[PDB]
């Protein structure tokens, strides 16, 4: 009966995100001396070059998480996070220039990050 | 009085803290205008008063009581916001949910 | 991954199923649909997906299917549907409804819905987004008075008058090929779209037609300027000649017809009834009974909506100042109150309920308020629920039904009546960018941001001397679309075929966007959106009952109305 | 005939060696040299020396060396000086600094400052007066925010914004030509000057690149579009072409990059690095280092100006503001916690009285004051003189040095960054009058005076329907310069060489006075006028310990500031 | 608060009542704008309490009388409106001849 | 009311000084814009009341002593000027070193 003016009353249920996609979970360390916060939608191999991780696992990817939000990773900090696929065109251009194109050309994406330093291609 | 355009704006909020507060003396339950107005004048006040802006977003939660106000008030005024001139020079003060 | 509906909606708004209040109302509206990929919403700010390479593409330019606006997560509520999703504006019209965002990377991107560059963002999660209102019954009296109608989300003002001369305090009309031009030039100052209504009276055809060539988008025939067969009928002539809407406030005092004689005058062509209860004027008792007839498109005033406790003490003496009559003469007392009927204010309550009446409107100034067309609306459809119940129509417990119904009246129905919906009047790809932001908790009552040809030109913001906006006082203020030249590119000036054909604008230097008004002599009660009953309506002489279906009409006046006392300081 | 120096100074305002105090602050500015031939001082009223014949000349036209307008006895406050002189005005531009009057009688007469029959004259005996605040750090959110800005002596406002839009309440950014072009158009009802910033993201250049074409007089990077290395080099590539500015606000969150990241994208092309402590935005902790870097143009934004008790206190929900954060997510509370750091903050009080940090700057509406740059720039200065004592560099017991050195943040040298100093942002012949004159007093608080081009646009004046304009209400009021198509000749459109070429004025019908963006990338610190100096910042990760030259610098919050209680309403 | 233009006028009626209060409060007949402000403040105040129309147009004549104004102001008030939010939303008061 | 642009105005000095009365009456030291507002506000009701230019030429000056307000306040005022209706019309009184 109290009225809430604008108030929601939400249906049953949840949501989930990312559906149909392929999940990764990876371990994650941020080998810098100042925090590094990732965001969702950031193709992950193009993340700062003191993040260590498999960056052939970011290629094509991004966090397993809520549009908007970001994973951060204290100095010194390893975790584990649940990445996803990248949709649409599955290209991507900008953010560092790894990739400028298709997600697909594995081999180029690497051989740039590792001429650039960027930390984990093995 | 070399008055600038955030005096002569804030002068109405002062106004309407009054009106609303002559409107509590006679028994009314205030609606949300009059208690955003009440609780804003009162940190504006209390800026120059001297207190500290930690001071004023804890006060600004006991100025008004759920029985003060109309049903729903509350849950409407998630914060009020209010910049004033402190002896250290103009502060912004942010009260969260100031009506429980 | 999965996130809770309660999250959800708190993060991107509500999705399918979720249900609304709409301010303090009893009225709930439900998400039907939703437009976005689970995972992928856009959204703006620090950390946030609408970003370069990320969200926001970083290749096209903005020719190529990028936006100049796009607002984020709207839940939009139209006559076309309540759902969610994406709005972008480009060049100042809907070009997109649905999914926005960067196809390089996300799932579902409307084509051309392209955040790139060039793409400002507006964040509506959260809000109820619908168009701007369409108030069809202006008295242009007071120029403050827009403010008024903007701070209420109304985005197109039809009307006509001078500023507070007799003639404009009592009839929406700007009499003349003179006094249409001054007026147009007038309106190049006023932040809102106008459309401007000349004198709907005369024996021969030129004096009527030549305010249509001078610029008037359509006429107002008035009882104070004698409503009688003859105008009638030569406004009618001239309206079908130049394709442009007639108005009507018909013969009270039935001097030289009753309504069968006003209606055999009308003879099957298209008209807007205005005020069709007939406080605001018309055949005494019995003008709302138009509201049935197939080739009439009925709106109401304002100060009716809805039947109160207090609604019939108000009404004499504003009756008597708008119409500039004298307490002292016996025959105007009777003039005034034989306009003031309860039994019709209740039925027009319920004929609104029923989609018998299609449209409200304010009657500005004129015996009506500028900034309460949207307001008392909604507070009629809030009435109609409590002691009706939901319509027999609804589904899930929501009153979708009736908020379809109820916002035609004053957004898309108007529209048609003036032959502008090409252009305003709802939500829909390919119309201008007047759309308003709601927070529901002030829904219908206080706009936060009015949208106007794509840039924001009424807002709900506080301090400007503040370090950030929403600190106190906050408060109505014109924004930048209304500064400068700017005024002329987020603005419609609604003019007739022939003066545009003639070259009315350049000849008074008019730098407004302007409108062609068309297609108004072609539709009827059929064309309005979920108001489209026609039907025998019977009005007791002696009486004044309603009767619709052999079933008196009638209701009880409330004591209270939501969107009131909770919001208003005074 | 001899005169006592107080006698003198109360007529004529102070001469050679006179000093005097800045509001109520501890700061002491001393007349450095005086223009005048002692005798032959011009004044003007009944009885005076402007008189025909006497110290207005009556023989000479406009044409022949006169001036349109004479400020009299003014004492500059200028980052060329400190000095008493009379300011000669003609065609909207300083044309002379030196002694006015008529060559027929007095000795000493610069030879292009003859008063004559065309001569208008403004009193600054007793007056400091100095050049227009330039303030390059503005969002355009909030229309009310011009008069705020004028109210404290600011004259030139760049940045960007759309109105209250999320992207334009976060980002100084309109994003793309149309964007750009419409805020041109509502820019022509703006009383102050505007340059126009567009959104520095993209991974091609076309799409940047176009928004210059369009009108842009510059661009601004912001993490919350995305601040990554490609958006940092496609902007800046974009800007070495065009000759305009780059304003960065850099990634906080560390996302693709540390501070060295952001350097190497770089590449030690020119850039202007807003609210560099870091409070404002960019990488955590340690941005401020940027500020000892030789192509770095280093501005602090005034929410954290000065260091004081209540500073910390008010940021967090003023950052979640403006940046649309949540509450409800812990990432999000975490990046604005990064940003707020006291370590930093009174580090940044040090920066500036060493002439480390060049420029002051508003943040108007987005984390900053509008009203307040002019103010809290002496603030900070009392402030260290309080703790640091007089500079080295200082004669005479005066704070002449400091004053320099400070005048200059808010006057010259944002207008050096932006390229736009042949125009604005000093007292000197061949300059626009953009000039405020100071009551003492009020010096920095309150404007008594504000010219805009010649003809004053904004003062504190009283009742207008009074005798005479000192009765009270004495209030910020819009003057004659404001008004009519005089709004057009008073003030600038500063834009992009390549947009003056394509004609982008004519097409978009501006009447404003166009100014061209030029000479911005071949500059750098050591072109900062009192503020040169650059050094290794060193900036602790774990402690925030701020060390220059080895030295930890770091001083104490105060509990009050001058220019504040004694002044103010509320 | 969220004011709207109305609300933003109407609080100058109020303050202009206070005005005129004290006015009298000190002795003073009172002149045309003074009668009419305290007579306007005093029905938007009785809408806000809840009052009805009907019962504010005979209470807005027992207000002032004529001993409280200066000669001639009775004769110069025809009437007085004022608009303002009652429990079911804005309504006109029109108070005939308040003054006799 | 038929309130004119002065009218308008003017009304503010009256609540800008009934501002500042509360603020000294809680046992705050007045700022200059206060105190301005409090010798304005004084001078117009003493035209009202009917009092001559010239008491108000005198008056003007034991309305606010310099214990009733901040440093350097009293050297801030060399003087007071305001407009308003006496019973002979409108006047302008200046009130000279209001505060010693
Ligand atoms: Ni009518
Ligand atoms: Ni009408
Ligand atoms: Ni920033
Ligand atoms: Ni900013």
């Amino acid at each position: 009966n109290y009225i809430v003016p604008g108030e929601y009353r939400v249906a049953e249920g949840e949501i989930e995100i990312n559906a149909g996609r392929e999940k990764t979970t990876i371990r994650v360390s941020n080998t810098g001396d100042r925090p590094i916060q990732v965001g969702s939608h950031i193709h992950f191999v193009e993340v700062n070059k003191e993040l260590l991780f498999d960056r052939a696992e970011g290629i094509g990817r991004r966090l397993n998480i809520p549009s908007g939000t970001a994973a951060r990773f204290e100095p010194g900090e390893e975790m584990e996070v649940e990445l996803t696929e990248l949709g649409g065109n599955r290209e991507v251009f900008g953010i560092s220039d790894l990739t400028n194109g298709s997600v697909d050309n594995k081999e180029l994406i690497l051989q740039r990050a590792k001429e650039l330093g960027y930390k984990g291609v093995e | 009085m070399h008055l600038n355009p955030a005096e002569k704006e804030k002068l109405q909020i002062f106004l309407a803290s009054e009106l609303a507060l002559k409107r509590k003396a006679r028994g009314l339950k205030l609606n949300y205008p009059e208690a955003v107005a009440i609780i804003t004048s009162f940190i504006m006040e209390g800026a120059r008063d001297g207190k500290t802006v930690a001071m004023l977003m804890e006060e600004g939660k006991h100025v008004l009581t759920r029985d003060d106000v109309m049903e729903g008030v509350p849950e409407m005024i998630d914060d009020i916001q209010a910049e004033a001139t402190f002896p250290d020079g103009t502060k912004l003060v942010t009260v969260h949910n100031p009506i429980s | 991954m999965k996130i809770n509906r309660q999250q959800y909606a708190e993060s991107y708004g509500p999705t399918v199923g979720d249900q609304v209040r709409l301010a303090d109302t009893d009225l709930w509206i439900e998400v039907e649909k939703d437009y976005t990929t689970y995972g992928d919403e856009a959204n703006f700010g620090g950390g946030k997906v609408l970003r370069e390479g990320m969200g926001e593409n970083g290749t096209y330019t903005r020719t190529e299917n990028v936006l100049d606006l796009l607002l984020t997560n709207a839940l939009i509520l139209d006559y076309t549907g309540i759902y969610k999703a994406d709005i972008g504006v480009k060049d100042g019209y809907i070009v997109g409804i649905g999914k926005g965002g960067n196809p390089d990377i996300m799932d579902g991107v409307t084509p051309n819905m392209i955040v790139g560059t060039a793409t400002e963002v507006i964040a509506a999660e959260g809000k109820i987004v619908t168009a701007g209102g369409i108030d069809t019954h202006v008295h242009f009296i007071n120029p403050d008075q827009v403010d008024v109608a903007l701070a209420n989300g109304i985005t197109t003002l039809f009307g006509g008058g001078t500023g507070p001369a007799e003639g404009s305090k009592a009839t929406t009309v700007t009499p003349g090929p003179w006094n249409i031009e001054k007026m147009l030039k007038s309106t190049e100052g006023l932040p809102i779209n106008v459309g401007i209504l000349g004198k709907g009276h005369g024996s021969s055809i030129a004096p009527i037609m030549e305010q249509i060539d001078a610029g008037a988008a359509g006429l107002k025939i008035h009882e104070d300027w004698g409503a009688t067969p003859a105008s009638i009928d030569r406004s009618l002539t001239v309206a079908d000649e130049a394709d442009v809407q007639v108005a009507i406030h018909s013969d009270t005092l039935n001097e030289a017809g009753f309504l069968e004689d006003t209606l055999r005058a009308i003879n099957g062509r298209v008209i807007h009834s205005f005020h069709v209860e007939g406080a605001g004027g018309g055949h005494a008792p019995d003008i709302m009974a138009m509201a049935g007839h197939p080739n009439v498109l009925p709106s109401s005033t304002n100060p009716t909506r809805p039947f109160t406790v207090n609604t019939i003490d108000e009404h004499l003496d504003m009756l008597m100042v708008c119409h500039h009559l004298k307490q002292n003469i016996p025959e105007d007392v009777a003039f005034a109150d034989s306009r003031i009927r309860p039994e019709t204010i209740a039925a027009e309550d319920i004929l609104h309920d029923l989609g018998i009446i299609s449209m409200m409107s304010t009657d500005a100034l004129a015996m009506g308020r500028a900034g309460e067309m949207v307001l008392r609306t909604w507070q009629t459809a809030d009435k109609m629920k409590k002691q009706r119940g939901p319509l027999a129509e609804e589904k899930n417990g929501s009153d979708n039904f009736r908020a379809k119904r109820y916002v035609s009246k004053y957004t898309i129905n108007p529209a048609i009546a003036q032959g502008i919906a090409h252009e305003v009047g709802s939500i829909e790809e390919g119309k201008f960018a007047d759309l308003v932001l709601w927070e529901p908790k002030f829904f219908g009552v206080k706009a936060d941001r009015v949208i106007k040809g794509g840039i924001i030109a009424y807002a709900q913001i506080g301090d400007p001397s503040a370090s950030i906006p929403t600190p106190q006082p906050v408060m109505g203020r014109r924004m930048y679309g209304t500064v400068g030249d700017l005024i002329h590119d987020t603005n419609i000036t609604f003019m007739s075929k022939s003066s545009i054909q003639q070259g009315v604008p350049a000849k008074l230097g008019l730098k407004r966007r302007i409108g062609t008004v068309k297609n108004c002599r072609n539709i009827g009660k059929k064309d309005m959106k979920w108001n489209d009953v026609t039907t025998d309506i019977d009005i007791n002489p002696e009486t004044y009952e309603v009767k619709v279906d052999g079933e008196v009409l009638t209701c009880e006046p409330v004591k209270e109305l939501p969107m009131a006392q909770r919001y208003f300081l005074f």
